[PDB]
């Protein structure tokens, strides 16, 4: 039933006392549904320290992992070049879940294209795929380049892609001299972050390696930067704003800031913005290369070392105060700009916000998980603000981030009662907030479940979530927001410090009960 | 129309390659009614065009997304490497009841996450294993299903014999689904394979067990995934209509309620495309009748009540009218309210499999216009089921196109388009008012009476919505 | 009892149970307090329709106001001026409430003085006071500039600020030349943003009024921009970038954003930035004189059309989407600039946004408050977002105000069921709350009671409270927000439908309960 | 550090003044001597601010109505005068309570007359008497009714005594005139005392001759706590657990009841001497009730004062005193074993307003911490002559500290720590000196008795200890 002026939808229609007799019904008339006392019973069993144990004993299962598939990283990070179409040698499925991962957690379009490989094609390749795919491709959405990774299909059936696309062009099915830069990136290798840095690789030397004999390290005078994975818009616009602030110049390679944050005006613009390919074939040419995301840019550091001859700077992901700094820094030696007065006052802000919230964040325990680069940037700046990171996961972390990290705990005294997980997935990280109770989860939208499966267990067990990282599809635009530099650092504290205080305004709005410290001050 | 259409259609092709031209002309068509077979006016379920941005899924997003994916008392594995179980956790909201984790599992994503080593030497030993993980730390679950992603077939492994060997030893259900990624040209065949993989390892287990007490007027939905509670404002019109719906395939199906379905009087099939297979071979093998049915606002879900009630006696007839009489005051005052506020309006539609045509009447009982419709991945049966649904000279498109998409919209200018993720941001930035007609953008339901109010709601809402005056700057 | 390693602070300490049965040994033994039945009784009756009857019937009592008094938007004012200190004439008592009351809303010091008047000073004045006390203050706190204000017992004795001064400079306690501003602030008069406009006026008549011999309406080719009362400094900030980007020549009056947010560097800086006199007395030689908020600057206007001979063009304040292109397109026609292609862009990402979220938040019922140009403001913009602003009030609105929004509710169908309160207070608004319900209130730290009140009624009667307007206690740096132009309007759309989307959220987290609804993907 | 160097730092700090400040400064700034006992010797106090030098005192009415009166739970406390002094004041100090807050206690709500100009030319009387009449109607359960007189009730010759004896009898109601001006006075001090007076002449007596209440040995008042963040309960818990009976606390989470009964009890447990002790020296005087001062501030000192007051009673409290010592005593060591050695040495600074600059002196020692400066807002001698016993020789003391003082002292001192209100907190924070709120707890507590010394500790060293201390200077500033 509904009131026309009030309708009502799936919640809270269904509690209408008619659809609950209707639902009970079905229940125990066909579900053959196990009791409540039992289910209530196999649930405080999955809460317990034994079924931790035997949750971290898993070898072949993965329960609600962290992490995605290599193409996910390549489609991104081809979007980030000027009117450059990414396009997946192989199952078009693929590319539809690409498309949709995005657009929810963005709310713009995304523009991927397939060639559309069939169980035919497991027999006699994917090469004529390739020849009418990059000709409708570049006829239909006349992209200025076109960047190809592949779909796990095409990997395991082993389509030389290089091969392909020379004959593409050899056959005429596109010009010899459009650009078509490939990667391969299989989803079985790594992750996600894994395939940016196979096709960014791909479109470097692409652009560059036949053509180093005339290059120059230094002569344009400016920094290369490679942001990596990056799903905050912010982040590439605090970026190029503190580079512009110093007087530096930069080529920001891969930046798709434009095209996923276009204005709704009347149009649809398919392509805005993005790194040019005139760029990419000046990148040489710059004093250095900046990896601002260096733990899932080994790939590509490689051959801007090897090829480029650039010296890239040992540097952390600038989050926080002190890895800012020191991104600072670098920048100023190697572009021999000092730090403007303008940048050293937003860094003062940032500390005055520090010493202003620090009582309300010391001691507050955390879990968080997210990609490597990420996550080490938040734990630091978590142990900056005297916060402690209790339960660190990164499901595509390896041994040598691990230790990295494990360190830079033991450098100060909030990290005591931290551990460092790789490998392991949110169903893990679940036992560990049952068992060793933090205080938030710090995470992407898959932490709203964890928090629900603590409330079940009781109000005092509950964990809230706070969203920072990928994919967020619950909320509204935080992809706006900034994780990165002083203006990042900014954003995360007010966040986490106002997600306590909301909490705390939660536990003490009891009426004569809690309400003793539900202080107008706080 | 009728000539300004097919002469937008030729231009719109004007920009592919000879190739793609020569077929996407094949897949667009005017509606004439004097031409009832779809076979003499439009081709479909076909391969899609490489590099031309379809908008289609695959056989695995058909069986693991669509049908198995909704039971809610069975673990479902995402066989193969980690993309495939991540991007479809929970995007598609097929409701259900349950304590997730314990014994319901439906927005969880187990995957067996496939490294080098594992298409190397293959995967059925990490499968074994991975069954036994399951056991031991879901115990509630009711049986198991495992989804082949694409390489799983490619490297020769045999899920088949994995599922019977562990179905015996653990005494279990353990359904191997061959829905490789690879197969068919879209969504489509994943329906039919996981059709066919209930039909052989789920439905016919029952067949010796007559425990249950059966009634003259049980019944089963055939076809609603309860999108936003679809079956569930549907379940209930047909319960107080006096019969018993005993399963719901598959939303918020349990996978008890499957096998007691060879055990019912009347298939009542909502979703033609993904479940025409099973309701065959139930009729062939069990003898029970099918009926397609529409509860897509008041004047097809009146229409079908009283179609489903004639198939029983008096008594039920009865109550159908009691329910229609019931129900009249509620859906009027919606119409009173909302068809003022939309009638004359223009819609644009492209879904996948049904709704294309499904959702026309509701869109008419408010006064609105579908001149344009079309289907991811629909057959030629669902087509001639579309010419007698859609008005004259309306445009129809298979397998559309993004380009094609946008050059039709901008050249017919509709009010109102509904579509998918995947489409909806383009057509808000050209300022024309969106609504999902897949997920029913998070609201619905909108199947039933109870739905009919929504869904105007929700047209309403967004057609008329102040947004759309202030896409252009008063300067320009 | 305390563990040493889990210390409890008051929250939850007092709910221990040997704490619990000694405070209900202490009601019981000495408070002679009312029956619990006889409290759930009144507090029941406290939510009718009938109390709300008797409510508003009230003529002498105010409870829980929704403003202060003039004096302290007069210290806020003189802040926003180049190294200036706020001087309060009257009893030190005030001066010490204004400060803690900024202090504990921008989390910076706040600098002010008084000249402590006291029992012997009401009876023959506080001449005596001001010679010593500007003497004091200059020497002391080497201030460029002394702006001076009154408090409420200054005002009712008549103390002459004009003559005291002028004999205080006569008599040498300082210079002829130190500039000395002066308005007189009667708390019993308006409220704290009368006391802003009185103080403006004085300080522009005391640079311009006997200079204007020399000034050509236009010849220096600015504009003036007026911000009134204003307490984010993102307000200030916003104003300032997009002038620049239109390349409009302009002057800010008053602007306090660099003193209200010093970095910690190690140093203490009473004064920072601020408007110059220099820039004070080159105000009349603008091409004209925008005020940003008109409802409060009426004093202001008639000075500045009366003695600079500007054309004050009719604007409202520069909030949500078609008074930000009123303000920019005004603002083109006076300086002869072209409204850029950023903040074209910058408007189509708002009508984005707008899109995007348009499914949340249409219908949704909030209650409001605030000063009155806030408050329109925020009623034009939820029109625009189609959202109902059901309860409308304005303690320190006038009749003429309620016209102007009462015809903007009208021209727009998500204004039938608002009504405007002007005069009323928060106990007013929490009866509106109970009989009306709304979904949200949009307001000041004053509103968490409110919030409390619903709860304790009952989950389902709770109204949660949205942080937007002064002052803001209860969170940590919200002062550093934005609500003018398009960035707050970007800003406000995502803090109310993450408001909407947190509460779905909650209300769909019971499990087996509710969480058929609690998606992912929102 | 020496006597020699903080005698020429006051003096080098002074010469920035006018001749007049100059010379009235240096009599409110002295250093500590160890063979000086009398304050009046050595320091001087309670005398009027100088005009425009940023002192940080408030006025009567804040010490009337925002420290005295307003904690009182189940009593209407009207804010008598324009809108501004009750809504500055609305819930700044944390004097908890139990209650139901607008039914039946009144804390953190603000009432008032909203003076316009009519009401300053007519006058206030007619208008608070309809006022009194919409409280009656609109909050029933209120137990009594006070006026907290703001600036200009007394200047336009209004009566509130008229009214409120005339609808007092009417209703039959206890209504309050409080003449707490905040020209009245030179601080918050003399609003204490206006306010005790007012207490002990419209509530205190109602209940004289009454023989109803159930007395014992051991009935006690807390006279001048007022439950900021709990600091009351936590000290009440401990009486109680001694075998004593807390007939009243004046005022934190304190009923009109509690205090009507007050002249019942056999002895005032006095915290805050300066804002209290004028009822306590009446009740002596009066009702032949004795008054004594205590310090649950840090073990040391709680321990101290439990035995002190037990020795007032007989053999039975003695025993239960050694008791409740015994059963603290591993849960206060564990706090100092885990956090003395994080704090011993530091060095802390001071400034409050009539109690806690000395009061909290020995919870620091209890922490191996120095005071080296102290000061009070509003002190009178005889605080000072209890802060000489307290501090150590050689400390810098500073009554009405004025801003710019206060800032160079702590140039030149270097403090680990300041203790201090709002609107010192973040000058020195953004100096670098690491700095808790004294009067608020920066929305910390309880910090009395033992359960609150635990909360003290951890607050020192999360604040002092914090690393965000180590970050403000700049690497390429240095
Ligand atoms: S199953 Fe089919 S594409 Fe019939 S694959 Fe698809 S929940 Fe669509 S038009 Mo998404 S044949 Fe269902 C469908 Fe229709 S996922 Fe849903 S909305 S009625
Ligand atoms: S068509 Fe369908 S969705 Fe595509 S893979 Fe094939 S089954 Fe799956 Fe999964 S993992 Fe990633 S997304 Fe592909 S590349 Fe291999
Ligand atoms: S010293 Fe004390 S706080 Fe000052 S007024 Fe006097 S009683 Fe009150 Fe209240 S209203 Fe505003 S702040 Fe003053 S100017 Fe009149
Ligand atoms: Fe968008
Ligand atoms: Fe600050």
């Amino acid at each position: 039933s509904q009131q026309v002026d009030k309708i009502k939808a799936s919640y809270p229609l269904f509690l209408d006392q008619d659809y609950k007799d209707m639902l009970a019904k079905k229940r125990d008339g066909f579900e053959e549904k196990y009791p409540q006392d039992k289910i209530d019973e196999v649930f405080q069993w999955t809460t317990t320290k034994e079924y931790q144990e035997l949750n971290f004993q898993r070898e072949a299962l993965t329960v609600n992992p962290a992490k995605a598939c290599q193409p996910l990283g390549a489609v991104l990070c081809a979007l980030g070049f000027e009117k450059t179409m990414p396009y997946v040698h192989g199952s078009q499925g693929c590319v539809a879940y690409y498309r949709s991962y995005f657009n929810r957690h963005f709310r713009e379009p995304v523009s991927c294209v397939s060639d559309s490989m069939t169980e035919d094609a497991a027999v006699f390749g994917g090469q004529q795929n390739m020849k009418d795919g990059l000709q409708n491709c570049k006829a239909t959405y006349k992209p200025d380049m076109i960047a190809v990774s592949t779909t796990c299909m095409a990997e395991v059936i082993g389509d030389d892609l290089n091969a392909f696309i020379n004959n593409s062009k050899k056959e005429g099915f596109i010009p010899d001299e459009f650009p078509v830069p490939f990667a391969h990136t299989p989803a079985f290798v790594g992750s996600h972050v894994t395939g940016w840095d196979n096709m960014f690789e791909g479109i470097a030397r692409y652009f560059t390696l036949k053509s180093m004999d005339d290059k120059v390290v230094g002569s344009n005078k400016k920094i290369n930067i490679v942001p990596g994975f990056e799903t905050y818009l912010g982040n590439f616009r605090v970026i190029k704003r503190m580079l512009s602030e110093m007087g530096v110049g930069y080529s920001l390679l891969s930046d798709p800031e434009e095209v996923l944050d276009t204005p709704a005006d009347g149009q649809f613009r398919m392509y805005a913005g993005g790194t040019t390919q005139e760029e990419m074939k000046d990148a040489p040419n710059a004093l250095n290369t900046v990896l601002l995301q260096p733990w899932h840019l080994e790939k590509t550091k490689k051959f801007v070392e090897g090829t480029w001859k650039h010296e890239v700077p040992k540097l952390n992901i600038p989050m926080g105060l002190d890895w800012t700094d020191e991104f600072l820094m670098k920048v100023s030696e190697i572009s021999g700009q000092p730090i403007p007065a303008s940048l050293t006052k937003e860094r003062g802000r940032l500390v005055d916000m520090m010493t202003d919230s620090h009582t309300w964040l010391h001691g507050k325990r955390f879990a968080l998980w997210g990609d490597p680069d990420f996550v080490m940037g938040l734990v630091k700046f978590l142990l900056e603000l005297g916060c402690e990171p209790v339960h660190i996961l990164c499901h595509n972390g390896n041994k040598r981030w691990k230790k990295a990290v494990d360190a830079i705990l033991a450098a100060s005294p909030y990290g005591k009662n931290a551990t460092v997980y790789i490998g392991k997935d949110l169903w893990h990280l679940r036992s560990l907030v049952f068992t060793d109770k933090p205080d938030f989860m710090i995470g992407n939208s898959y932490g709203k479940f964890i928090q629900r499966d603590t409330l079940h267990k009781g109000k005092e067990f509950e964990v809230p979530l706070i969203r920072i990282g990928f994919p967020i599809f619950d909320r509204h635009h935080l992809h706006r927001s900034t994780t990165l530099g002083y203006e990042g650092a900014m954003q995360i504290l007010t966040t986490l410090v106002n997600s306590i205080l909301e909490r705390l305004d939660e536990e003490t709005r009891g009426m004569q009960a809690t309400d003793y410290n539900h202080d107008l001050v706080r | 129309s009728r000539e300004e259409v097919e002469s937008l259609i030729q231009e719109v092709l004007e920009v592919y390659p000879e190739k793609a031209r020569k077929d996407r002309n094949k897949h667009l068509a005017v509606n004439d009614p004097a031409v009832t077979q779809s076979k003499k006016c439009i081709i479909s379920n076909k391969k899609s065009q490489p590099g031309l941005m379809t908008i289609r899924g695959c056989a695995y997003a058909g069986s693991k997304g669509v049908v198995w994916g909704p039971i809610k008392d069975m673990i479902h594995i995402s066989h193969g490497p980690v993309g495939c179980g991540q991007y479809s956790r929970a995007g598609r909201r097929n409701y259900y009841i349950g304590t997730t984790g314990v014994n319901a599992f439906v927005t969880m994503n187990f995957t067996s996450d496939f490294q080098e080593k594992d298409i190397v030497f293959g995967g059925d030993k990490k499968l074994a294993k991975l069954i036994d993980e399951v056991e031991t730390l879901f115990p509630l679950n009711k049986g198991i299903s495992v989804q082949s992603e694409c390489p799983i077939g490619l490297i020769g492994d045999d899920i088949e014999s994995v599922s019977k060997v562990k179905g015996a030893e653990l005494s279990k259900t353990i359904v191997p689904v061959r829905c490789e990624g690879f197969r068919g040209v879209s969504q489509s065949l994943g329906h039919h394979i996981a059709n066919d993989a209930v039909r052989d390892w789920v439905l016919g287990k029952r067949d010796e067990d007559t425990t249950f007490a059966s009634t003259p007027y049980d019944v089963a939905i055939i076809g609603d995934y309860n999108i936003g509670g679809d079956a569930w404002s549907s379940r209930i019109l047909l319960e107080e209509m006096g019969l018993r719906c005993v399963a719901q395939w598959s939303g918020d199906g349990s996978i008890s309620e499957i096998e007691l379905t060879p055990k019912v009087k009347l298939n009542l099939v909502h979703c033609y495309r993904s479940m025409n297979y099973i309701s065959r071979h139930m009729e062939e093998k069990y003898g029970i009748p099918w009926m397609e049915y529409n509860f897509f606002g008041p004047t097809k879900t009146i229409e079908s009540l009283r179609a489903i009630a004639a198939k029983f006696d008096e008594s039920i007839q009865k109550k159908c009218e009691e329910v229609i009489a019931k129900y009249k005051p509620e859906w009027e005052a919606v119409v009173a309210k909302y068809r003022p506020r939309l009638e004359g309006k223009r819609v644009m539609l492209y879904i996948g499999g049904l709704r294309p045509r499904h959702v026309i009447g509701a869109y008419e009982d408010l006064g609105m216009e579908v001149v344009g419709t079309g289907y991811e991945f629909a057959h030629n049966d669902d087509y001639d089921r579309t010419m007698k649904e859609m008005g004259d000279s309306t445009l129809l498109y298979d397998d559309v196109t993004g380009y094609e998409f946008e050059e039709f919209v901008k050249r017919i200018k509709p009010d109102l388009i509904g579509s998918g993720i995947k489409e909806k941001f383009i057509f808000q930035k050209m300022g024309i008012p969106f609504r999902e007609m897949h997920s029913w953008d998070y609201s619905g339901p909108y199947h039933g009476f109870d739905g009919f109010a929504i869904f105007a709601r929700d047209m309403d809402m967004t057609l008329n919505n102040p947004c759309w005056k202030k896409l252009q700057a008063p300067w320009e």
